RNA sequence: CUUGAGUCUCGUAGAGGGGGGUAGAAUUCCAGGUGUAGCGGUGAAAUGCGUAGAGAUCUGGAGGAAUACCGGUGGCGAAGGCGGCCCCCUGGACGAAGACUGACGCUCAGGUGCGAAAGCGUGGGGAGCAAACAGGAUUAGAUACCCUGGUAGUCCACGCCGUAAACGAUGUCGACUUGGAGGUUGUGCCCUUGAGGCGUGGCUUCCGGAGCUAACGCGUUAAGUCGACCGCCUGGGGAGUACGGCCGCAAGGUUAAAACUCAAAUGAAUUGACGGGGGCCCGCACAAGCGGUGGAGCAUGUGGUUUAAUUCGAUGCAACGCGA
RNA sequence: GGCUGUCGUCAGCUCGUGUUGUGAAAUGUUGGGUUAAGUCCCGCAACGAGCGCAACCCUUAUCCUUUGUUGCCAGCGGUCCGGCCGGGAACUCAAAGGAGACUGCCAGUGAUAAACUGGAGGAAGGUGGGGAUGACGUCAAGUCAUCAUGGCCCUUACGACCAGGGCUACACACGUGCUACAAUGGCGCAUACAAAGAGAAGCGACCUCGCGAGAGCAAGCGGACCUCAUAAAGUGCGUCGUAGUCCGGAUUGGAGUCUGCAACUCGACUCCAUGAAGUCGGAAUCGCUAGUAAUCGUGGAUCAGAAUGCCACGGUGAAUACGU
RNA sequence: UCGCCCCUGAA
């Protein structure tokens, strides 16, 4: 949650809610649960399946944003 | 489509008729459907699936619906032209054309609607699971696919232009 | 579920107060719907109250009552992430019902005769925290300040904090608390 | 029921009553009793006609 | 449900040896029109400032 | 709170400068400073200070737990922070600002984090 | 003969295979130091562990197993499968100019080889996890999920068994048939004056046209359109069982029925319904409050019981001060 | 059959026509905003329409109009000081008819849309409040015993009529109520104001008697006349003092009353005596967001004669609502 | 996150 590099100013809440994201990532909450190699690699490719969609939603998107009605 | 029942010369006919249901959030509700066919006895055939809380209007919406699916078919004799041996749906759909002194034979769904057709002495023939409902698809395997003598003998007669103009 | 502002009630200014606070405390003090049985009581353990103690008019309940009010009174809700029932800070207005509601409770834990003696004398005890309405303030803000874990549902709060820029410490929850 | 059948002033100050008569203290019962009684063989003696709907005025 | 319009409603029963058979028909014959709700006379405001009383003083 | 007091019987380790250990576990939470010698000066936790279930793993009683280490490290003199976060745990800002809060400060913020390499296989653990 | 196939040359990339070295992190043990009354676990708990000094924390040493990140529908292999780093030996793929061979090809019952994981034999090794097992907990019971321990085993070497939802539930080979976007890897060209602009091959995702399909969908890497050869199926339950053979050290695997019994079994999709599935929105539904009942007596109904009759009907709410 | 309950006062439920699907069906009715609302707006293979919501109907919150007697009484007089008599219709009142509220208007917010939030005017703002309004349906839900009716059965009877008895047994259990457990109260004194209905098988003033219930005598009344009616909690004083009692009232006996042909099981009321259990109720469970809860009386129907029930009417009159 | 099973049939 945090890393060797260090603040040395004067702080009482400082960052390292990003130095949180420079160390874990769930790298902490994986040494409690065992899985298989399936598990993890099928969420890999709902990653990947948001990045291709993301193109296709985009034209959709286009015939809503013509009207308005919000 | 364009009216397969005509003054004079129509020829009303039915084919299937019995109750689907849906299940609603109360109870449960029948339509009332069925399916028709009008010929002329001269082709221009068709079908429909009426739907009504009654026997009488699910052939009346049937009728209406026929009318707006007619085919057109155009043959020589009491039999139809070309062999159409395609399926569709899973009905499996034959039909041989035959010489005349022998009948429809047939007792499905196409012994009626090979009738209306302008044909009744075609020979046809059917496997797979019985299920009159699909049989009707004999509408697309046979009198909307078909092949006549001057369809053939204008692919004999284009190819010589070309030639020529050459 | 719950649709626009709840009502507010509009009461009438008190003959020897002029107050809709203490207006409040006749409505307290009021029994089968019934406000002129309740004025009598009022009246006779206000007097009660200005012999035996000093004070004045508005500090022989106010003050006293100053003394019995937590900041802090713990509900319930299931949820909690640990099966806890949560702390919530009242809003000023609640603290006066509070106190006010005590006061009455602990005459009916009392057989002093009357009822006017009875919470007059409670209410002489109240100010320097030495009667037994003080004590029901000791229990829940006692609990309250000596546990938290605040009006977070640890679990379903944690996932929230994680997804807006990566936390397991409390924080606003950006998802769903559904 | 299943329908409660709405026409209790549907028939009221919508659309005129189908027995309009008035009595008194002691008449109230007798007028009531009198003029249902009538309609029953009215109504069964003539079928020769299509019946709109009998009515009373007193 | 409708308050200006003249709902009618009438039953007859059959009594056949198949059971019995409930009729009821309910005609919406008016729809913007009552029978009870027009053509009537109210009476009052006779539109007088004075409001006739007995004289002559004793 | 609820918590205790502590205090120690030396005032001769001081540097003046200590390692403020913390182990924001999911069920609990221990707030250690050490020296900078590397050698114990106090300790304190969440289930010392009195919480029980999976409320001593909360920021409240994480606070809780980071004062009473507090007092157990005063009597030293020791002023700076060497905040070494870990565990996955809530609590890993509750302790730090109330170090700060308590005549503390932060120097260095340095991870000593368990990161495995898969040198041991997980349990299972929950499943209902 | 060269278009199929194959070789040669030159490069290209990769967790391909086998073997041997090597680094650090983490857990653990052991040793030493510091410090004191808790630790650990959980929804709560308890078993267990601590003054004989634990937990944590720091220092030293040792061992076993695995290599955080890297890392991605990213890559490679025939498939199974294969991840720190380095060396050695070695296989496959692809592209580029050409050059050569000249149908040498394709598939395949039998046969032969390769096989995740568990298992078995033999010898090494043992940290963590974990069948078994033992306490504790939850539960009416809980030989379980849950918690604390923990043995075989997992690990290494060699041999054996050969199975897997061994999956793309999709045999292999060859040939064709709209396209679009992304990913990845060669190579040619273009003020390469732009990490790139335009091509053209190999591999890989997503989308989708035609067509096909019962539909879901598949969709140039097909379930489209063709051929070649092989394998298999022929109602379900009975049963991947019996019997015999075969294979194995065994566990079992493999080949593989019938009697009997039933009118269905089954796939896809439709609408509603339900979900301790999700999202959304209300109601004294809850929270927050106020007042009751169940206690007691009486009034009233009912059941039970009794009586010659205790006339009958209603049955959570929506019957039971109801019809009355 | 007819009638009714039920989810549910739910915002849903369908259909025609076209299109999509081989079909079941789908679309619409879904989505983006919004409302109490399938409400409204926008968009979208949907376009239209029906039922339900809403709608129009009543009633109430104001102000106006009529009509003023049996109702009102200011300005005007009598007085007996009492709307009791004349006078006055102004006022309240009655109850017929209107005026009014619609997001209508102002500002912001909201797509400039609906709408939402404050504001103003007003008696009242944002379905104003309360009724009627309870869909199409589902539950083979109930009801052949209100009534109707297909079949069935009884025929010197299971039909019919009468006297007596049983329905109000009973050792118990359950449901729905009511009354207490008290000084915010009890009892004694005096005292404040009601509304809405009822009435010539009736209520009954007055006067007389009775401790009383009530009886005798009798006017009035089918009525904004007269009577039921004296409203009761409440209030000002007297007391009692936290006791199972000055709380509470069950039980039974005796003595009486009334309504009836007659009150024995099985009528109610009264009188005196006896004076109960109970010192405020577990597990559990239910109602309620305002003139509601709470509590206090009053009337009505059924009724010769029996309300702690049902139904209706007024008096006094809250707590609490962060928030879902 | 709070374990939690059980329910003869034709409208």
């Amino acid at each position: 949650p945090v890393i060797k590099v260090r603040e040395n100013e004067p702080f009482d809440v400082a960052l390292r809610r990003f130095k949180r994201s420079c160390e874990k990532a769930g790298v902490l909450a994986e040494v409690r649960r065992r899985e298989f190699y399936e598990k993890p690699t099928t969420e890999r490719k709902r990653a990947k399946a948001s990045a291709v969609k993301r193109h296709a939603k985009k034209l959709a998107r286009e015939n809503a944003r013509r009207t308005r009605l919000y | 489509a364009h009216i397969e029942k005509q003054a004079g010369e129509l020829q009303e006919k039915l084919i299937a008729v019995n109750r689907v249901s849906k299940t609603v959030k109360g109870g449960r509700i029948f339509s009332f459907t069925a399916l028709t066919v009008v010929g002329d006895g001269n082709g221009r055939v068709g079908f429909g699936y009426g739907k009504a809380r009654e026997v009488p209007a699910a052939i009346q919406k049937a009728m209406e619906k026929a009318r707006r699916n007619m085919i057109n078919v155009a043959l020589n004799n009491g039999t139809l032209q070309h062999p159409v041996k395609g399926v569709h749906t899973g009905s499996r759909v034959f039909m041989q054309p035959a010489s005349e002194g022998t009948g429809i034979i047939a007792g499905g769904a196409m012994r009626a609607v090979l009738e209306v057709a302008g044909v009744h002495n075609v020979l046809a023939k059917a496997y797979g699971s019985t299920n009159p409902i699909n049989v009707v698809r004999a509408t697309i395997d046979g009198l909307e696919n078909m092949n006549s003598p001057e369809m053939v003998a204008a692919k004999r007669g284009k190819s010589v232009e070309e030639i020529l103009g050459k | 579920p719950r649709r626009r502002v709840i009502g507010q009630r509009k009461i009438l200014p008190d003959p020897k107060f002029g107050s809709e606070l203490l207006a409040k405390f006749v409505n307290i003090l009021m029994v089968d719907g019934k406000k002129s049985t309740a004025e009598s009581i009022v009246y006779s353990a206000l007097e009660t109250l200005a012999q035996r103690s000093g004070k004045s008019e508005l500090e022989a309940f106010e003050v006293a009552l100053e003394n019995v009010r937590p900041t802090v009174e713990v509900k319930s809700r299931r949820v909690g992430g640990s099966t806890y029932q949560v702390p919530v800070e009242v809003r000023p207005v609640r603290r006066n019902a509070l106190a006010m509601r005590w006061i009455v409770e602990a005459a009916r834990k009392r057989g002093d005769k009357s009822m006017a003696l009875r919470l007059a004398n409670e209410l002489s005890d109240a100010a320097e925290n030495k009667g037994t309405a003080v004590k029901k303030r000791e229990d829940v803000h006692r609990m309250a300040e000596a546990n938290k874990a605040f009006a977070h549902y640890r679990w379903l709060s944690l996932r929230s904090f994680s997804h807006q820029a990566g936390a397991s410490s409390k924080q606003p929850a950006l998802g769903y608390l559904n | 029921g299943q329908k409660v059948h709405p026409n209790g002033i549907r028939l009221g100050i919508v659309k005129p009553w189908n027995s309009t008569w008035f009595a008194n203290t002691k008449e109230f019962a007798d007028n009531l009793d009198s003029d249902f009684k009538v309609r029953q063989y009215l109504t069964k003696e003539l079928a020769k006609a299509s019946v709109s709907r009998i009515v009373i005025e007193r | 449900h409708t308050l200006r319009a003249d709902i009618d409603y009438n039953t007859s029963e059959a009594h056949t040896t198949y059971g019995v058979i409930g009729v009821k028909v309910w005609i919406f014959k008016g729809e913007i029109l009552g029978g009870m709700a027009a053509v009537e006379q109210p009476e009052k405001p006779a539109a007088q400032p004075k409001k006739q009383q007995r004289k002559g003083r004793k | 709170a609820k918590a205790p007091i502590r205090a120690r019987k030396r005032v001769r380790k001081q540097v003046s400068d200590g390692v403020a250990h913390i182990h924001a576990s999911f069920n609990n939470t221990i707030v250690t400073i050490t020296d900078r010698q590397g050698n114990a000066l106090g300790w304190a936790t969440a289930g010392g200070s009195g919480f029980r279930g999976s409320r001593k793993s909360t920021p409240f009683a994480a606070q809780v737990a980071a004062e009473r280490c507090a007092d157990a490290v005063k009597e030293y003199g020791i002023k700076n922070l060497e905040v070494m976060v870990k565990g996955p745990g809530p609590g890993r800002e509750s302790t730090i600002r109330a170090l700060n809060a308590a005549g503390f400060r932060i120097t260095n913020i340095t991870d000593v984090t368990p990161i495995p390499h898969n040198g041991c296989r997980p349990p299972k653990k929950r499943r209902v």
